[PDB]
RNA sequence: CAGCCACCCGAGAUUGAGCAAUAACAGGUCUGUGAUGCCCUUAGAUGUCCGGGGCUGCACGCGCGCUACACUGACUGGCUCAGCGUGUGCCUACCCUACGCCGGCAGGCGCGGGUAACCCGUUGAACCCCAUUCGUGAUGGGGAUCGGGGAUUGCAAUUAUUC
RNA sequence: AGGAGUGGAGCCUGCGGCUUAAUUUGACUCAACACGGGAAACCUCACCCGGCCCGGACACGGACAGGAUUGACAGAUUGAUA
């Protein structure tokens, strides 16, 4: 069928937008009907901690802040086309799925 | 250490078979993780490796709630003669090149 | 006298009526505890209280139960016994009594020396 | 902190001790009318356990270690 | 008015099986006097109320200064 | 009797089975996201984990 | 099989420290400095970064099959789908993990430990760094325990 | 001059944090350390084992908050609206919440909506625009102290810790 | 200038005197005393009792190949189901 999504998940933003800068571009070369990067809202986990070992001083809490962050492309092409496209040398660090409909 | 004889021949079986192993830390375990539907509870898994180690033929290696393996080949000598395995079994890794 | 009872219902007549119907009558925790149901840790000791009525010489106290864990009241079986609880380090003395029904029995043991009134400290005035 | 002084009593307990014969000659014995080992102990039906097992005939009761069956003589 | 027990104050009485009402003085007070009954089973609920302590488990440490001048 | 010698009571509220797992400790644990780590570890690792302050 | 992606990542990051803290553990007698993950569909390795790369190897290449087999079994992964690479680091000048392992194993061998503090500020100035500071701490002379310094170059210790 | 004070314009004419230097404290942490030295160790132990055993024990004061003192509001409801985020598991059993009914309450059973901004949820939360009393109060607020009824993870909740 | 309003007056983990077997301590101005990310039955439990395996591998001596633990109901009983 032509329902094909691609998940790019990650932490950095530069190297997932250049990934997705690359897929888009790539997907656009061949005669494609692509979505464009679907930016699913980003997730930050908070951890307010204590920063000494042993409870004494002053309460100093260290706000430790993770940001993650998400990407959704669909697209209507045959699979092959996508796993051809998919190995384009990917950055490392950013987790890339495919998913049906 | 009082455990039934099948278990530490079959902790030497798998030993050789795997060439290296590890020991995880904890006592409200059941049995050990790649022991399990054996009714190898770990208590006895540890028992069996500290017992290994202080006889003075496996280097000690720990970090983070899991205790590592060496090979050496005074070590694989021994264990051959010991179990009275056949001079043609190799470590694990040797095989598939 | 005015003879007690349990909400208008006696021993015999807690014997009477089924268990069922009795924890209307009864209370909470002591009625979930056998409402959910009922598993180990009453066999042993309950025999053994059981053997210490039964060998009892006539017209005297039963022989010592020993306990550790402080039991509850669910059917007056056990009432009748005398009972060495452990505190920590001793074994308190307690007689079981028809007026202890709807309760625990833990409210009849002790873990602690009671507190002693003296003089004030040195360093307590601020 | 003290020694914490586990001594009140049995000045030294130790660990329990099992007298054992040197060879069993009470699980097997002669005047049956027969030549072979003679069967005087009881023989445990249950399949799990077997005819090596010898639950130990004692003043009372039969000590098996797996079923624990009970027979009354009165 | 066919009002169910529960919303009565005297719901599951002591003594006998009670779920009627009557207000009155004299005898109101007593069955306030609760604490008398479960006092000659000398529970550590007896116990605490012997003593005029909040049984409920609060914390008697050092407070409590009001009501004894 | 071994059964009834060694853990007589099954524990689906304990913390010290999945307690922090770079030292046998349960003092000062985190049991989000199954990092199970105690505070100084947790700390002593974030920038490896991937957590770095930035307000 | 699968989990949330926040679980998943702190996961991942688990892994990474509990690989780079085995390893620092194992081979930092043969001058370890780094390690780095590689993940492709179905597929991860993990590649190290060491000075001594022939020391590192071993004979017969056997430390590197049996240090993967025992990471493979130690995280239950799927086998086969771990490899550890064997590369050398850009320099050993400008890595301070490199540096610290080569004076602490200038410390342990017996030297006075300022001279090796010396030789080490020495070494990190012809690398071409544009500066360091080095702190040796605890009881060198007498009972009395006092932190050490060495500085050279300049050092930034604030903002981004 | 470096700048400061006003005005036009402009979204903003000083948004708020994170990091944060010499050199030090016989500050704390040997009860995070499988980082630990040297004395105490080497079984009449200095642990997971019953958890059995306790800071939920009391003659006063210092030490971080809420209810309160009302006609600045308790008070019948008419209501129209949030943000941050953990959320059904390679030993990780513990997950947030709708259909029908029951019961004042703890909950129940069929599939259950949840790999996510799809599910909670157009998060129908706090005051107030009104609706009986109080119309100037020790009470209905202060339920802070003692009775009795229930369920969901609990081998056990007694010193009712939990609603 | 003052504003929530402080300690004020019941009920907080918390500290300080607290007998008892131990109410354990570590940490005395800001730079301790809702701190040890401490709302504890159990992992927060260190401390008071009785058992659990010795977590004893080299030297040297024992029945020196049959040495000795799990063997639900009754009996030896600070568990009778250790």
């Amino acid at each position: 069928i032509h329902r094909i999504r691609i998940t790019l998940t990650s932490r950095n933003v530069k190297s997932l937008e250049k990934v997705c800068a690359d897929l888009i571009r790539g997907a656009k070369e061949k005669n494609l009907k692509v979505k464009g990067p679907v930016r699913m809202p980003t997730k930050t986990l908070r951890i307010t901690t204590r920063k000494t070992p042993c409870g004494e001083g002053s309460k100093t809490w260290d706000r430790f802040q993770m940001r993650i962050h998400k990407r959704l492309i669909d697209l209507h092409s045959p699979s092959e086309i996508v796993k051809q496209i998919t190995s384009i040398s990917i950055e490392p660090g950013v987790e890339v799925e495919v998913t049906i409909a | 250490m009082l455990m039934p004889k099948k278990n530490r021949i079959a902790i030497y079986e798998l030993l050789f078979k795997e060439g290296v192993m590890v020991a995880k830390k904890d006592v409200h375990m059941p049995k050990h993780p790649e022991l399990a539907d054996k009714n190898v509870p770990n208590l006895h898994v540890m028992k069996a490796m500290q017992s290994l180690k202080s006889r003075g033929y496996v280097k000690e290696q720990f970090a983070w709630r899991h205790f590592y393996w060496y090979l050496t080949n005074e070590g694989i000598q021994y264990l051959r003669d010991y179990l009275h395995l056949p001079p043609e079994i190799v470590p694990a890794t040797l095989r598939r090149s | 006298f005015r003879k007690f009872t349990y909400r208008g219902v006696d021993l015999d007549q807690l014997l009477d009526m089924s268990y069922e119907q009795l924890m209307q009558l009864y209370s909470a925790r002591q009625r979930r505890r056998l409402n959910r149901g009922l598993r180990r840790k009453q066999h042993s000791l309950l025999k053994r209280l059981r053997k210490a009525k039964k060998e009892a010489p006539p017209m005297e106290k039963p022989e010592v139960v020993k306990t550790h864990l402080r039991d509850m009241i669910i059917l007056p079986e056990m009432v009748g016994s005398m009972v060495g609880v452990y505190n920590g380090k001793t074994f308190n003395q307690v007689e079981i009594k028809p007026e202890m029904i709807g309760h625990y029995l833990g409210e009849f043991s002790i873990t602690y020396k009671p507190v002693k009134h003296g003089r004030p400290g040195i360093g307590a005035t601020h | 902190k003290k020694r914490k002084k586990k001594s009140y009593t049995t000045p030294k307990k130790n660990k329990h001790k099992r007298k054992k014969v040197k060879l069993a000659v009470l699980k097997y014995y002669k005047v049956d009318e027969n030549g072979k080992i003679s069967r005087l102990r009881r023989e445990c039906p249950s399949d799990e356990c077997g005819a090596g097992v010898f639950m130990a005939s004692h003043f009372d009761r039969h000590y098996c270690g797996k079923c624990c069956l009970t027979y009354c003589f009165n | 008015y066919k009002i169910p027990d529960w919303f009565l104050n005297r719901q599951k009485d002591v003594k006998d099986g009670k779920y009627s009402q009557v207000l009155a003085n004299g005898l109101d007070n007593k069955l306030r006097e609760d604490l008398e009954r479960l006092k000659k089973i000398r529970a550590h609920r007896g116990l605490r109320h012997f003593w005029g302590l909040r049984v409920r488990g609060q914390h008697t440490k050092t407070t409590g200064r009001r009501g004894r001048t | 009797g071994h059964q009834q010698l060694y853990w007589s009571h099954p524990r689906k509220f304990g913390q010290g089975s999945r307690s922090c797992r770079v030292c046998s400790n349960r003092h000062g644990l985190i049991r989000k996201y199954g990092l199970n780590m105690c505070r100084q570890c947790f700390r002593q690792y974030a920038k490896d984990i991937g957590f770095i302050k930035l307000d | 099989v699968q989990i949330s992606k926040k679980r998943k990542f702190v996961a991942d990051g688990i892994f990474k420290a509990e690989l780079n803290e085995f390893l620092t553990r194992e081979l930092a007698e043969d001058g370890y400095s780094g390690v780095e993950v590689r993940v492709t569909p179905t597929r991860t390795e993990i590649i190290i970064l060491a000075t001594r790369t022939q020391n590192v190897l071993g004979e017969k290449g056997r430390r590197i099959r049996e240090l993967t087999a025992v990471v493979q079994k130690r995280f239950g992964f799927p086998e086969g789908s771990v490899e550890l690479y064997a590369e050398k680091v850009a320099t050993r000048g400008l890595c301070a993990i490199a540096q610290a392992e080569s004076l602490r194993y200038k410390l342990l061998g017996g030297l006075a430990v300022r001279r090796a503090c010396y030789g080490v500020l020495r070494f990190i100035m012809e690398s071409g760094a544009k500066g360091c500071e080095v702190v040796v701490s605890g009881k060198l002379r007498g009972q009395r325990a006092k932190s050490m310094k060495f500085v050279d170059g300049l050092m930034i210790h604030s903002g981004d």
